Protein backbone atom coordinates (compact mmCIF):
# COMPACT_ATOMS: atom_id res chain seq x y z
CA UNK A 1 0.00 0.00 0.00
CA UNK A 2 0.48 3.98 -0.84
CA UNK A 3 0.46 6.67 1.72
CA UNK A 4 -0.08 10.12 1.33
CA UNK A 5 3.60 10.84 1.86
CA UNK A 6 4.82 7.69 -0.16
CA UNK A 7 2.30 8.32 -2.52
CA UNK A 8 3.94 11.82 -3.78
CA UNK A 9 7.78 10.14 -3.25
CA UNK A 10 6.65 7.14 -5.90
CA UNK A 11 5.09 9.93 -8.59
CA UNK A 12 8.75 11.67 -8.05
CA UNK A 13 10.73 8.74 -8.21
CA UNK A 14 9.33 7.30 -11.65
CA UNK A 15 10.14 10.76 -13.49
CA UNK A 16 13.64 10.21 -11.68
CA UNK A 17 13.03 14.11 -10.26
CA UNK A 18 13.75 16.03 -6.87
CA UNK A 19 10.83 16.72 -4.42
CA UNK A 20 8.89 19.43 -6.90
CA UNK A 21 7.52 22.74 -5.43
CA UNK A 22 3.98 21.17 -5.92
CA UNK A 23 5.28 18.04 -4.47
CA UNK A 24 6.27 19.79 -1.62
CA UNK A 25 2.66 21.83 -1.09
CA UNK A 26 0.98 18.11 -1.43
CA UNK A 27 3.00 16.67 1.79
CA UNK A 28 2.66 19.85 3.67
CA UNK A 29 -1.00 19.60 2.79
CA UNK A 30 -1.05 15.57 4.14
CA UNK A 31 0.69 16.99 7.30
CA UNK A 32 -1.74 19.87 8.47
CA UNK A 33 -4.83 17.78 8.33
CA UNK A 34 -2.63 14.82 10.49
CA UNK A 35 -3.95 15.73 13.67
CA UNK A 36 -7.64 15.47 12.72
CA UNK A 37 -6.98 12.05 10.84
CA UNK A 38 -5.71 10.54 14.36
CA UNK A 39 -8.52 12.20 16.23
CA UNK A 40 -11.01 10.93 14.02
CA UNK A 41 -9.40 6.88 13.91
CA UNK A 42 -9.16 7.46 17.43
CA UNK A 43 -13.25 8.07 17.83
CA UNK A 44 -14.17 5.31 15.72
CA UNK A 45 -11.76 2.88 17.14
CA UNK A 46 -13.81 3.91 20.65
CA UNK A 47 -17.12 3.10 18.69
CA UNK A 48 -16.24 0.65 16.45
CA UNK A 49 -18.95 -2.16 18.10
CA UNK A 50 -21.87 0.40 17.98
CA UNK A 51 -20.95 2.06 14.86
CA UNK A 52 -21.88 -1.43 13.35
CA UNK A 53 -24.58 -2.62 15.26
CA UNK A 54 -26.29 1.23 14.21
CA UNK A 55 -25.67 0.72 10.75
CA UNK A 56 -27.47 -3.08 11.00
CA UNK A 57 -30.14 -2.09 12.74
CA UNK A 58 -30.86 0.72 10.40
CA UNK A 59 -30.22 -1.61 7.21
CA UNK A 60 -30.53 -5.08 7.48
CA UNK A 61 -32.42 -6.14 10.22
CA UNK A 62 -36.29 -7.57 10.07
CA UNK A 63 -35.87 -8.05 6.86
CA UNK A 64 -36.33 -11.07 4.09
CA UNK A 65 -32.37 -11.17 4.54
CA UNK A 66 -32.32 -12.11 7.99
CA UNK A 67 -34.92 -14.50 8.01
CA UNK A 68 -34.78 -18.31 6.70
CA UNK A 69 -33.78 -18.41 3.12
CA UNK A 70 -32.05 -14.73 3.60
CA UNK A 71 -28.28 -14.52 3.24
CA UNK A 72 -28.13 -13.08 6.72
CA UNK A 73 -29.72 -16.59 8.15
CA UNK A 74 -28.42 -18.60 10.61
CA UNK A 75 -26.21 -17.34 13.56
CA UNK A 76 -22.60 -18.52 11.02
CA UNK A 77 -24.18 -16.07 8.29
CA UNK A 78 -25.60 -13.19 10.44
CA UNK A 79 -21.66 -13.04 12.40
CA UNK A 80 -19.65 -13.65 8.86
CA UNK A 81 -21.89 -10.52 8.00
CA UNK A 82 -21.20 -8.26 10.67
CA UNK A 83 -17.89 -9.37 10.41
CA UNK A 84 -17.56 -7.97 7.12
CA UNK A 85 -19.19 -4.57 8.40
CA UNK A 86 -16.00 -4.53 11.10
CA UNK A 87 -13.73 -5.10 7.90
CA UNK A 88 -14.77 -1.95 5.82
CA UNK A 89 -14.92 0.32 8.86
CA UNK A 90 -12.09 -0.98 10.16
CA UNK A 91 -10.05 -0.72 6.25
CA UNK A 92 -11.69 2.70 5.36
CA UNK A 93 -10.14 4.32 8.89
CA UNK A 94 -6.99 2.76 7.68
CA UNK A 95 -7.13 4.24 4.02
CA UNK A 96 -8.43 7.80 5.65
CA UNK A 97 -5.38 7.49 8.63
CA UNK A 98 -3.25 7.07 4.94
CA UNK A 99 -4.84 9.53 3.04
CA UNK A 100 -5.13 6.88 0.17
CA UNK A 101 -7.23 4.57 -1.11
CA UNK A 102 -4.77 1.95 -2.49
CA UNK A 103 -5.01 -0.32 0.85
CA UNK A 104 -8.45 -0.89 -0.27
CA UNK A 105 -7.72 -2.04 -3.88
CA UNK A 106 -5.08 -4.08 -2.46
CA UNK A 107 -6.18 -6.19 0.99
CA UNK A 108 -10.04 -5.20 0.41
CA UNK A 109 -11.70 -5.25 -3.32
CA UNK A 110 -8.96 -7.39 -5.11
CA UNK A 111 -11.78 -10.14 -5.82
CA UNK A 112 -14.21 -8.95 -3.57
CA UNK A 113 -17.06 -8.74 -5.89
CA UNK A 114 -16.37 -11.90 -7.52
CA UNK A 115 -16.17 -13.78 -4.21
CA UNK A 116 -19.29 -12.34 -3.32
CA UNK A 117 -21.20 -13.04 -6.69
CA UNK A 118 -19.98 -16.94 -5.58
CA UNK A 119 -21.17 -17.30 -2.29
CA UNK A 120 -24.43 -15.42 -3.23
CA UNK A 121 -23.84 -12.63 -0.84
CA UNK A 122 -26.23 -9.41 -1.89
CA UNK A 123 -23.81 -6.94 -3.26
CA UNK A 124 -26.74 -4.19 -2.83
CA UNK A 125 -27.35 -4.72 1.04
CA UNK A 126 -23.81 -4.84 1.70
CA UNK A 127 -23.61 -1.28 0.13
CA UNK A 128 -27.15 -0.10 1.82
CA UNK A 129 -25.32 -1.21 5.17
CA UNK A 130 -21.81 0.60 4.35
CA UNK A 131 -23.92 3.70 3.33
CA UNK A 132 -25.29 3.76 6.95
CA UNK A 133 -22.31 2.93 8.84
CA UNK A 134 -21.14 6.18 6.66
CA UNK A 135 -23.77 8.33 8.38
CA UNK A 136 -23.45 6.61 11.40
CA UNK A 137 -19.86 7.65 11.11
CA UNK A 138 -20.11 10.93 10.07
CA UNK A 139 -22.02 11.67 13.44
CA UNK A 140 -19.29 10.74 15.34
CA UNK A 141 -16.09 12.19 13.85
CA UNK A 142 -18.09 15.27 12.65
CA UNK A 143 -18.83 16.73 9.67
CA UNK A 144 -14.93 17.26 8.42
CA UNK A 145 -13.42 13.93 9.22
CA UNK A 146 -16.82 12.43 8.28
CA UNK A 147 -16.66 13.49 4.74
CA UNK A 148 -13.33 12.53 4.50
CA UNK A 149 -14.44 8.54 6.20
CA UNK A 150 -17.06 8.72 2.98
CA UNK A 151 -14.97 9.39 0.20
CA UNK A 152 -13.10 5.88 1.20
CA UNK A 153 -16.57 3.95 2.35
CA UNK A 154 -17.72 5.27 -1.43
CA UNK A 155 -14.50 3.90 -2.68
CA UNK A 156 -15.42 0.49 -1.37
CA UNK A 157 -19.03 0.74 -3.00
CA UNK A 158 -17.86 1.83 -5.73
CA UNK A 159 -15.57 -1.65 -5.95
CA UNK A 160 -18.45 -3.92 -5.34
CA UNK A 161 -20.54 -2.12 -8.10
CA UNK B 1 6.43 5.98 5.93
CA UNK B 2 5.44 5.04 9.98
CA UNK B 3 1.77 5.45 8.89
CA UNK B 4 2.25 2.69 6.32
CA UNK B 5 4.13 0.52 8.68
CA UNK B 6 1.64 1.20 11.30
CA UNK B 7 -1.04 0.13 9.47
CA UNK B 8 0.62 -2.68 8.16
CA UNK B 9 1.22 -3.59 11.67
CA UNK B 10 -2.25 -3.67 13.20
CA UNK B 11 -3.65 -5.03 10.43
CA UNK B 12 -1.41 -8.10 10.86
CA UNK B 13 -3.24 -8.32 14.31
CA UNK B 14 -6.49 -7.36 12.97
CA UNK B 15 -6.99 -4.13 14.87
CA UNK B 16 -7.22 -0.60 15.24
CA UNK B 17 -3.73 1.14 15.99
CA UNK B 18 -2.57 1.44 19.40
CA UNK B 19 -2.79 4.89 21.26
CA UNK B 20 0.80 3.98 20.95
CA UNK B 21 0.95 4.08 16.79
CA UNK B 22 -1.50 6.75 16.86
CA UNK B 23 1.01 9.48 19.01
CA UNK B 24 3.97 7.96 16.92
CA UNK B 25 1.71 9.28 13.86
CA UNK B 26 1.19 12.42 15.57
CA UNK B 27 4.44 13.60 16.16
CA UNK B 28 5.21 12.19 12.91
CA UNK B 29 3.39 15.04 11.41
CA UNK B 30 4.25 17.70 13.41
CA UNK B 31 7.68 17.20 12.73
CA UNK B 32 6.90 17.08 9.28
CA UNK B 33 7.69 20.71 8.47
CA UNK B 34 11.30 20.73 10.32
CA UNK B 35 11.74 17.25 7.64
CA UNK B 36 10.59 18.93 4.66
CA UNK B 37 12.60 22.21 5.39
CA UNK B 38 15.80 19.29 5.75
CA UNK B 39 14.90 17.96 2.39
CA UNK B 40 14.58 21.29 0.48
CA UNK B 41 17.97 22.82 1.95
CA UNK B 42 19.65 19.51 0.30
CA UNK B 43 17.07 20.15 -2.96
CA UNK B 44 18.78 23.08 -3.71
CA UNK B 45 22.09 22.67 -2.96
CA UNK B 46 21.86 19.62 -4.82
CA UNK B 47 24.88 20.37 -8.00
CA UNK B 48 27.11 21.90 -5.38
CA UNK B 49 26.71 18.68 -3.21
CA UNK B 50 27.78 16.24 -6.06
CA UNK B 51 30.21 18.46 -7.20
CA UNK B 52 32.46 18.39 -3.77
CA UNK B 53 31.51 14.90 -2.86
CA UNK B 54 32.79 13.91 -6.22
CA UNK B 55 35.94 15.74 -5.62
CA UNK B 56 36.32 14.66 -2.27
CA UNK B 57 35.73 11.13 -3.26
CA UNK B 58 38.23 11.10 -6.56
CA UNK B 59 40.77 12.55 -3.67
CA UNK B 60 40.74 9.60 -1.47
CA UNK B 61 40.06 6.96 -4.59
CA UNK B 62 42.11 8.07 -7.27
CA UNK B 63 42.26 4.30 -8.83
CA UNK B 64 38.57 4.82 -9.62
CA UNK B 65 39.32 7.48 -11.98
CA UNK B 66 42.64 6.59 -12.81
CA UNK B 67 42.95 4.05 -15.71
CA UNK B 68 41.79 0.30 -15.07
CA UNK B 69 39.30 2.41 -12.78
CA UNK B 70 35.46 1.40 -13.35
CA UNK B 71 34.84 5.42 -13.64
CA UNK B 72 38.43 6.47 -16.09
CA UNK B 73 37.19 9.03 -18.56
CA UNK B 74 35.09 12.20 -18.74
CA UNK B 75 32.11 9.55 -19.35
CA UNK B 76 32.56 7.24 -16.68
CA UNK B 77 33.30 9.41 -14.26
CA UNK B 78 30.15 11.91 -15.28
CA UNK B 79 28.00 8.04 -14.84
CA UNK B 80 29.66 7.51 -11.23
CA UNK B 81 28.19 11.25 -10.22
CA UNK B 82 24.73 10.31 -11.85
CA UNK B 83 25.11 7.97 -9.15
CA UNK B 84 25.78 10.00 -6.28
CA UNK B 85 22.75 12.10 -7.51
CA UNK B 86 20.52 9.54 -8.02
CA UNK B 87 21.41 8.29 -3.59
CA UNK B 88 21.24 12.42 -3.11
CA UNK B 89 17.61 12.22 -4.22
CA UNK B 90 16.70 9.10 -2.66
CA UNK B 91 18.17 10.64 0.76
CA UNK B 92 15.95 13.46 0.32
CA UNK B 93 12.80 10.88 -0.11
CA UNK B 94 13.82 9.14 3.31
CA UNK B 95 14.01 12.67 5.30
CA UNK B 96 11.01 13.17 4.40
CA UNK B 97 9.15 9.87 4.67
CA UNK B 98 10.85 9.87 7.98
CA UNK B 99 12.44 6.70 7.32
CA UNK B 100 15.00 4.84 4.94
CA UNK B 101 12.37 2.66 3.15
CA UNK B 102 12.57 4.94 -0.03
CA UNK B 103 16.57 4.36 0.16
CA UNK B 104 15.93 1.03 0.73
CA UNK B 105 13.61 0.17 -1.92
CA UNK B 106 14.71 1.94 -4.73
CA UNK B 107 18.69 1.87 -4.35
CA UNK B 108 19.80 -1.11 -1.37
CA UNK B 109 17.53 -4.16 -2.34
CA UNK B 110 19.98 -6.06 -5.17
CA UNK B 111 22.44 -2.96 -5.17
CA UNK B 112 25.22 -5.51 -4.63
CA UNK B 113 24.60 -7.77 -7.78
CA UNK B 114 24.34 -4.61 -9.69
CA UNK B 115 27.75 -3.32 -8.79
CA UNK B 116 29.35 -6.63 -8.90
CA UNK B 117 27.99 -7.01 -12.34
CA UNK B 118 29.39 -3.74 -13.49
CA UNK B 119 32.16 -3.63 -11.73
CA UNK B 120 32.27 -1.30 -9.21
CA UNK B 121 34.03 -1.47 -6.16
CA UNK B 122 30.71 -0.83 -3.44
CA UNK B 123 33.51 0.24 -1.25
CA UNK B 124 34.17 3.55 -3.43
CA UNK B 125 30.00 3.89 -3.43
CA UNK B 126 30.23 4.14 0.02
CA UNK B 127 32.98 6.48 0.36
CA UNK B 128 31.15 8.53 -2.23
CA UNK B 129 27.46 8.36 0.27
CA UNK B 130 30.47 9.31 2.78
CA UNK B 131 31.70 12.67 1.02
CA UNK B 132 28.32 13.57 0.45
CA UNK B 133 27.46 13.26 3.98
CA UNK B 134 29.90 15.22 4.80
CA UNK B 135 28.78 18.29 1.86
CA UNK B 136 25.58 17.91 2.86
CA UNK B 137 25.59 18.07 6.53
CA UNK B 138 27.82 21.06 6.22
CA UNK B 139 24.90 22.98 5.37
CA UNK B 140 22.39 22.11 8.13
CA UNK B 141 22.45 23.54 12.01
CA UNK B 142 23.84 21.13 14.34
CA UNK B 143 20.38 19.45 14.86
CA UNK B 144 19.27 19.15 11.45
CA UNK B 145 22.85 17.54 10.56
CA UNK B 146 22.67 15.04 13.44
CA UNK B 147 19.07 13.99 11.99
CA UNK B 148 20.16 14.10 8.24
CA UNK B 149 23.26 12.35 9.18
CA UNK B 150 21.52 8.98 10.21
CA UNK B 151 20.14 8.60 6.46
CA UNK B 152 23.51 8.54 5.36
CA UNK B 153 25.03 5.99 7.90
CA UNK B 154 22.29 3.83 7.15
CA UNK B 155 23.10 3.94 3.73
CA UNK B 156 27.01 3.65 3.93
CA UNK B 157 25.77 0.41 6.88
CA UNK B 158 23.75 -1.23 3.48
CA UNK B 159 26.79 -0.93 0.89
CA UNK B 160 29.20 -2.20 3.35
C1 LIG C 1 -23.23 -8.24 5.54
C2 LIG C 1 -23.35 -6.76 5.33
C3 LIG C 1 -23.73 -8.94 4.22
C4 LIG C 1 -23.32 -10.43 4.19
C5 LIG C 1 -21.98 -10.96 4.29
C6 LIG C 1 -21.46 -12.28 4.29
N1 LIG C 1 -20.20 -12.44 3.88
C7 LIG C 1 -19.83 -13.72 3.92
C8 LIG C 1 -18.53 -14.25 3.53
C9 LIG C 1 -17.30 -13.67 3.16
N2 LIG C 1 -17.06 -12.34 3.30
C10 LIG C 1 -15.78 -12.10 2.87
C11 LIG C 1 -15.29 -10.73 2.94
C12 LIG C 1 -14.01 -10.34 3.41
N3 LIG C 1 -13.17 -11.26 3.90
C13 LIG C 1 -12.03 -10.72 4.31
O1 LIG C 1 -11.11 -11.38 4.81
C14 LIG C 1 -12.10 -9.33 4.09
C15 LIG C 1 -11.08 -8.29 4.55
C16 LIG C 1 -10.45 -7.65 3.35
C17 LIG C 1 -13.36 -9.08 3.50
C18 LIG C 1 -13.98 -7.74 3.08
C19 LIG C 1 -15.20 -13.31 2.46
C20 LIG C 1 -13.83 -13.62 1.88
C21 LIG C 1 -16.16 -14.30 2.65
C22 LIG C 1 -15.98 -15.77 2.40
C23 LIG C 1 -14.99 -16.42 3.39
C24 LIG C 1 -15.43 -16.34 4.86
O2 LIG C 1 -16.57 -16.74 5.20
O3 LIG C 1 -14.62 -15.89 5.69
C25 LIG C 1 -20.93 -14.47 4.38
C26 LIG C 1 -20.99 -15.95 4.56
C27 LIG C 1 -21.21 -16.65 3.23
C28 LIG C 1 -21.62 -18.10 3.41
O4 LIG C 1 -22.51 -18.56 2.67
O5 LIG C 1 -21.04 -18.78 4.28
C29 LIG C 1 -21.97 -13.56 4.60
C30 LIG C 1 -23.38 -13.99 5.00
N4 LIG C 1 -24.34 -11.25 3.93
C31 LIG C 1 -25.45 -10.50 3.84
O6 LIG C 1 -26.57 -10.95 3.59
C32 LIG C 1 -25.22 -9.01 4.05
C33 LIG C 1 -25.69 -8.23 2.82
C1 LIG D 1 30.56 6.51 -8.44
C2 LIG D 1 30.68 6.91 -6.97
C3 LIG D 1 31.09 5.04 -8.60
C4 LIG D 1 30.89 4.56 -10.04
C5 LIG D 1 29.63 4.49 -10.74
C6 LIG D 1 29.27 4.00 -12.04
N1 LIG D 1 28.05 3.50 -12.24
C7 LIG D 1 27.89 3.10 -13.51
C8 LIG D 1 26.77 2.54 -14.10
C9 LIG D 1 25.45 2.40 -13.59
N2 LIG D 1 25.03 2.76 -12.33
C10 LIG D 1 23.67 2.49 -12.29
C11 LIG D 1 23.10 2.86 -11.04
C12 LIG D 1 21.85 2.85 -10.46
N3 LIG D 1 20.72 2.44 -11.05
C13 LIG D 1 19.68 2.54 -10.21
O1 LIG D 1 18.53 2.22 -10.51
C14 LIG D 1 20.16 3.07 -8.99
C15 LIG D 1 19.35 3.36 -7.73
C16 LIG D 1 18.45 4.58 -7.87
C17 LIG D 1 21.53 3.27 -9.15
C18 LIG D 1 22.40 3.86 -8.13
C19 LIG D 1 23.24 1.94 -13.52
C20 LIG D 1 21.81 1.52 -13.91
C21 LIG D 1 24.39 1.88 -14.35
C22 LIG D 1 24.48 1.32 -15.76
C23 LIG D 1 24.49 2.40 -16.80
C24 LIG D 1 23.14 3.03 -17.01
O2 LIG D 1 22.81 3.98 -16.27
O3 LIG D 1 22.38 2.59 -17.90
C25 LIG D 1 29.10 3.33 -14.19
C26 LIG D 1 29.43 2.93 -15.60
C27 LIG D 1 30.16 1.61 -15.65
C28 LIG D 1 30.19 0.96 -17.04
O4 LIG D 1 30.85 -0.09 -17.15
O5 LIG D 1 29.56 1.48 -18.00
C29 LIG D 1 29.98 3.92 -13.27
C30 LIG D 1 31.35 4.42 -13.63
N4 LIG D 1 31.95 3.94 -10.56
C31 LIG D 1 32.95 4.12 -9.70
O6 LIG D 1 34.08 3.65 -9.85
C32 LIG D 1 32.58 4.92 -8.47
C33 LIG D 1 33.01 4.19 -7.19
Amino acid sequence: MQDAITSVINSSDVQGKYLDASAIQKLKAYFATGELRVRAATTISANAANIVKEAVAKSLLYSDVTRPGGNMYTTRRYAACIRDLDYYLRYATYAMLAGDPSILDERVLNGLKETYNSLGVPIGATVQAIQAMKEVTAGLVGGGAGKEMGIYFDYICSGLS
Amino acid sequence: SIVTKSIVNADAEARYLSPGELDRIKSFVTSGERRVRIAETMTGARERIIKQAGDQLFGKRPDVVSPGGNAYGADMTATCLRDLDYYLRLITYGIVAGDVTPIEEIGVVGVREMYKSLGTPIEAIAEGVRAMKSVATSLLSGADAAEAGSYFDYLIGAMS
